[PDB]
RNA sequence: GUCCAAAUACUUGACACAUGCUAAUCGAACGUUUAAUUUUGGCUCUUAAUUAAAAGUGGUGUACAGGUGAGUAUAAUAUUUUUUCGCUUAACUUAAAGUGAAGGCAAAUCCUUCAUAUUGCAAAAGGAUAUCUAUAUCCGCUUUAAGAGGAUGAGAAAAGUUUCAGAGAUAGGUAGUUGUUAAGGUCAUGGCUUAACAAGCCAAUAAUUCUCUUAGUCGAAGCUGAAAAGGCUGAUCGACCACAUUGGGAAUGAAAAAAUCC
RNA sequence: GAGUGCGUGCAAUAAGUUUGCUUUUCUGUUAUAAGUAAGUAGACAUAUAGGUUUAGAUGUUAUAAUAGGAUCCUUCGUAUG
């Protein structure tokens, strides 16, 4: 059905030694069938294979498999993915991604669960979010599945970034708006990013993920952000239909979300104590990295949705912010001076820039 | 059925006709016997009674 | 004694009726001079008409009582068609804070989901939301998201005739065989 | 309840004569009467045969009259038991060891039969303790690994 | 699975049946286990009646067909209406009335 | 030799066969491909889907129905009567409990395996449709306890029954074979099984074995006689047996009971 | 002299097949070994981070014993002489 993974674009030396140590001991042998697979690991056949390897018709070239010791030829699939993710300083490296963990999906590895989070981070970072968002569409494949908690909250704190780093310019706050709900869609719709580790988070958090104060407060953000600029008739219609949007959304989010109650208090007090699920948030290195556009939100949202008039929705949407914003605060004096969270609340709510 | 023992009613359609048919059947196998029984009673009577 | 049932907006004329149970029943179309002719004329009379062979017969006058019995077959339940084509269109609810129940409905093609009544939106039976914006049930080809039509095809409502692939479980290995012998010969003559 | 009984019904008495003896311990060949109709010629014709009798005691000598009966079951070819002697050869019946009842050899089957059933309850417990004292030695070397391990992550979280 | 079928009997253009307790999988006028009644699908006349009403003459083991009904036995489509008559089952099909 | 209806119609070469047909079905098991349709991404290519067709993987059925009479020479672990019984994981009725977790193929109700199921061995599979401003049903799957059915165990005991083709030759056959003791096995009985002893058991007029010739067997089923345990036939009807070009064979399955398979 | 759908002996023999001092291999528990692959359990630390490290209780790998099923040879074995 899918191409053969292959990585023919490596930028330092490091990188392909990681990728072709895996692909040729952990990815092509997948592609054999379950007989020929199973000679490969033995110590019987390891006479005749020295003979006639086993080969396969890949791109007309015959490939070849000789004898693999199961315990000392395999490498560590860790400790590689993570020394070719370190080595990644190019387009063409990340583009890498999406048949690393598509052959790791179909060698049956178990990769860290916080290993979705660290490929959002660095990838983000250098301007690759598209080749994010494709792998989480294409993840019948590439098996990037939006299982953890944090992996959302990673992902939608990018998207948020990217547009707030232009100013909020109508033309990608237009595409950046598309890409969450492209996301709250495939964590309702689709059925590939379910599994036990969610059920079980789900539970702790008595939220479903796209019913989850936290990330619809993303969805909050950008349409803030759509009404503020305007509030030509076909522009006019979009800017009156987004006020519509903006009174459904913020009404929606005051419901979930309880009454005076702040990030490290909105989901059940038994979420916080394993590591394994919501448990980043404690840090305040973490805290104010996602606790700074949820808040910027908020007040964006309260003003516009006061000039509508809308009493109660103002109170309440401020109640929550200030609740956050207090609750941030105190996370501001504890985290370490020069650390991540720290310079990002700073640029967005202190506006130092 | 330990659904039908306690006085519930059916669940969906399906449930009432299995209900009604089981009784159908339960209904004729009892007037089936006792009916088949009587035959070879009244039977057995008429031999021994000409017999003797 | 031989009711007639009122044309539905779905199936409103003869034409119609006979395009959807297909079987190449769409011949004897003009036979029938009205749509209170169809569920008229007798068993005898339609051999008079022409309306053959038995098999074409026997399967209109099924389909005939099935229409009587409301038992119509794949659309049949709409209201807002227009020429042959319809249109659905998901609406969402809230059955919960944290639930949402689509249902597929059918409303006109301008008019919005929401902006309709409740008795003007009728639920479509056989098609169901599949995730959130995909709407899946037979013939519902996809117009934009969270939208689909319903075109008026031949042999929508027909129920197919079995076939055999090459002359079914016993003649078989002797059909392929002469096939493919056929196909080297060209191929010989070819080169 | 556990223990089957024998049927100890009683059967037809056959008057025959010892054909042979000594041959095989404990049975002797007796020759009895019989009549087979032909139906195509509406005539009875004799019809003796020859069955081979258990002989408990080995009382019996070959030419003298005995009474045996069947539907004692004792050997593959043999079905018929004697039951007691009209009229010896040779020697006197009170010089020949006494022929049991049957009530005696009926006795003997229930005995011999329940005291079997004995071996096998005994057996059969012998060989399930034998087998689970084996099944419960593995827990033992399983237990206390687990125990042993579980207990070292246990004692590493006060 | 033992079903209450009829074995059609009779000549040319003379249908007469044979109400039968058969094994399903088994030729149609075989030997059957029982022999609960007969059919005939052609309605009668009374001899000395000019009203213009027909009947059908149906001979049945009413007690002999419960006891099979009873242990599992499935009858046909046609059997089944005939029983229903009777009064043993429900009707499989009922005219709809709208 | 005018007409109508019903019922019969290759009795011979089981000789050779042109052509069309006699077993298929389920999309509410499953994905694969090709078409348009609508969405992505990057500037025709490339994602994710919907829909319809066309070939397939699976489940059940081809173990029923229908055809023929070549071969086939019989007393057999065959058959009734009464007493006592045993087995049955498919399908059919009644009910109960359980229907979770991975891997392999493109996917699966397909393969492999695990957890759980009185004590310990021993199971399963999911799919589909509604309701509300997750819940409840539907069709299946696994196991267990019964009824029914059964082609079932060598069932057994007692007393009976079975007109076994024609012609010729053959006096020995039987080796766990016959019995005793002990033990196991069995619902129970039986060298059924094993150990150690004993030399027995069946038959003598052919038990046993062999050659030749001929034949599907049987029924008030057909014909016939006043009648005989009548005679003859063995078409159409029903039951049984065998075979599917000839010969030699195994597996699957609850069960070979196939026009299958080698 | 010609023929033979018969019986039978020897040789030979495809499918199939008894047996095991035949040859390979898979599975199952049982007892061990390893923890470098996979995992599965912890123990510490880091922060545009997610590293270091030990551990076998299920489980994976290896050896041995043992039970069983597939393959090779063997025996029997149509045709054929
Ligand atoms: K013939
Ligand atoms: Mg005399
Ligand atoms: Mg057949
Ligand atoms: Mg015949
Ligand atoms: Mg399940
Ligand atoms: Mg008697
Ligand atoms: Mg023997
Ligand atoms: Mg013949
Ligand atoms: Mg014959
Ligand atoms: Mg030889
Ligand atoms: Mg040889
Ligand atoms: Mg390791
Ligand atoms: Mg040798
Ligand atoms: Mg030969």
């Amino acid at each position: 059905t899918y191409p053969v993974v292959s990585f023919n674009k490596t930028s330092s030396p490091e990188l392909k030694e990681a990728l072709e140590t895996l692909r040729e001991k952990v990815i092509l042998p997948t592609y054999l069938p379950p007989e020929l697979r199973q000679k490969i690991f033995n110590k019987k056949y390891e006479k005749e294979l020295a003979h006639d390897p086993v080969t396969i018709q890949i791109d007309g070239q015959p490939q070849r498999f000789s004898y693999i010791n199961m315990l000392t030829d395999m490498p560590n699939t860790p400790k590689n993915i993570r020394a070719a993710l370190l080595s990644m300083k190019n387009g063409g490296d990340f583009a890498n991604l999406s048949g690393l963990l598509e052959g790791m999906h179909r060698a049956n590895r178990k990769l860290p669960y916080w290993l979705s989070a660290q490929i959002v981070r660095k990838a983000c970072k250098a301007g690759h979010l598209q080749l994010i968002l494709n792998m989480v569409r294409d993840v019948k494949r590439t098996g990037f599945t939006l299982e953890r908690h944090e992996t959302v909250n990673e992902l939608l704190f990018w998207i948020q970034r990217f547009a707030w780093k232009s100013d909020y310019s109508e033309p990608e706050t237009r595409k950046a708006l598309r890409e969450v709900q492209e996301i709250l869609d495939a964590l309702e719709g689709d059925e590939r990013h379910m599994s036990k580790d969610r059920k079980r988070q789900q539970a702790l958090t008595r939220f479903p993920y796209h019913r989850d104060p936290q990330f619809l407060a993303a969805r909050l953000n950008l349409t803030a952000e759509l009404a503020a600029r305007r509030a030509t008739s076909e522009q006019q219609l979009n800017s009156a239909n987004d006020v519509k949007n903006l009174v459904k959304y913020a009404e929606q989010l005051v419901r979930l979300w309880p009454a005076d109650k702040a990030l490290l208090d909105m989901y059940t007090d038994e979420a916080y104590v394993a590591r394994v699920d919501l448990r980043y948030l404690i840090k305040p290195q973490v805290h104010l990295r996602y606790a700074s556009f949820t808040l910027q939100a908020l007040k964006n949202a309260a003003k516009i949705v006061g000039q509508l008039g809308h009493g109660p929705l103002a109170a309440q949407l401020i109640n929550r912010a200030a609740a956050v914003e207090a609750e941030s605060q105190l996370a501001y004096a504890k985290v370490d001076d020069g650390m991540a969270g720290q310079k990002i609340y700073e640029m967005v709510v202190g506006g130092k820039k | 059925s330990a659904a039908e023992l306690a006085g519930l009613p059916p669940k969906s359609k399906q449930e009432s006709w299995r209900r009604k048919m089981a009784e159908a059947r339960r209904q004729s196998l009892e007037a089936g016997l006792q009916g088949l029984w009587q035959r070879k009673v009244k039977r057995d009577q008429k031999q021994a009674k000409e017999s003797k | 004694l031989p009711l007639i049932p009122k044309p539905t907006p779905f199936v409103p004329d003869v034409p119609t009726f006979l395009t959807l149970i297909g079987r190449d029943l769409k011949q004897h179309a003009d036979k029938f001079p009205t749509w209170e002719a169809l569920f008229t004329l007798t068993t005898d009379q339609l051999r008079e008409l022409g309306v053959e062979p038995p098999r074409a017969r026997r399967y209109l006058l099924r389909w005939r009582q099935r229409f009587r019995e409301g038992k119509f077959g794949i659309g049949g339940d709409l209201k807002h068609v227009e020429n042959g084509v319809a249109y659905l269109k998901i609406h969402e609810k809230e059955a919960s804070p944290t639930r949402t129940s689509r249902r597929v409905v059918n409303v006109p093609a301008n008019q919005h989901v929401e902006e309709v009544s409740e008795g003007e939106r009728v639920k479509v039976k056989g098609y169901k939301v599949k995730g959130v914006s995909t709407i899946v049930g037979p013939y519902a080809l996809p117009v934009q998201k969270g939208v689909a039509k319903l075109a008026v095809t031949e042999g929508m409502w027909e129920d197919k005739r079995g076939h055999k692939v090459d002359g079914g479980e016993r003649r078989r290995a002797e059909v392929r065989f002469k096939r493919g012998v056929a196909e080297r010969k060209a191929l010989r003559e070819k080169m | 309840a556990a223990a089957t009984k024998v049927s100890r019904k009683m059967f037809r008495e056959l008057h025959g004569v010892v054909v042979t003896s000594g041959l095989i311990d404990k049975t002797v060949k007796v020759r009895v009467g019989g009549q087979k109709f032909n139906k195509f010629l509406q005539k009875h014709f004799d019809d003796p045969k020859q069955y081979l009798v258990h002989d408990p005691n080995n009382s019996l000598r070959a030419g003298d009259v005995v009474a045996i009966m069947p539907g004692f079951i004792t050997s593959k070819s043999k079905r018929h038991v004697v039951k007691h002697i009209i009229a010896p050869a040779g020697t006197p019946i009170e010089e020949r060891p006494p022929i049991p009842s049957l009530d005696e050899l009926w006795d003997a089957k229930d005995a011999a039969k329940a005291a079997k059933k004995e071996r096998k309850v005994l057996r059969e417990k012998m060989q399930a303790a034998e087998e689970a004292i084996e099944l419960a030695e593995r827990m033992a070397r399983h237990a206390v690994r687990e125990i042993a391990m579980r207990e070292k992550i246990i004692s590493l979280q006060k | 699975v033992l079903k209450l079928r009829l074995a059609r009997f009779g000549r040319t253009n003379a249908p007469f049946y044979n109400i039968v307790v058969a094994h399903a999988r088994t030729a149609r006028n075989s030997k059957p286990l029982e022999v609960i009644g007969t059919y005939d699908p052609v309605p009668k006349k009374d001899t000395y009646d000019t009203t213009g009403k027909l009947h059908k003459d149906i001979k049945l083991d009413v007690t002999r067909a419960k006891y099979w009904i009873g242990v599992g036995a499935q009858p046909t489509d046609t059997v089944w209406r005939l029983l229903s008559l009777v009064g043993i089952l429900d009707p499989k099909y009922k005219k709809p009335q709208p």
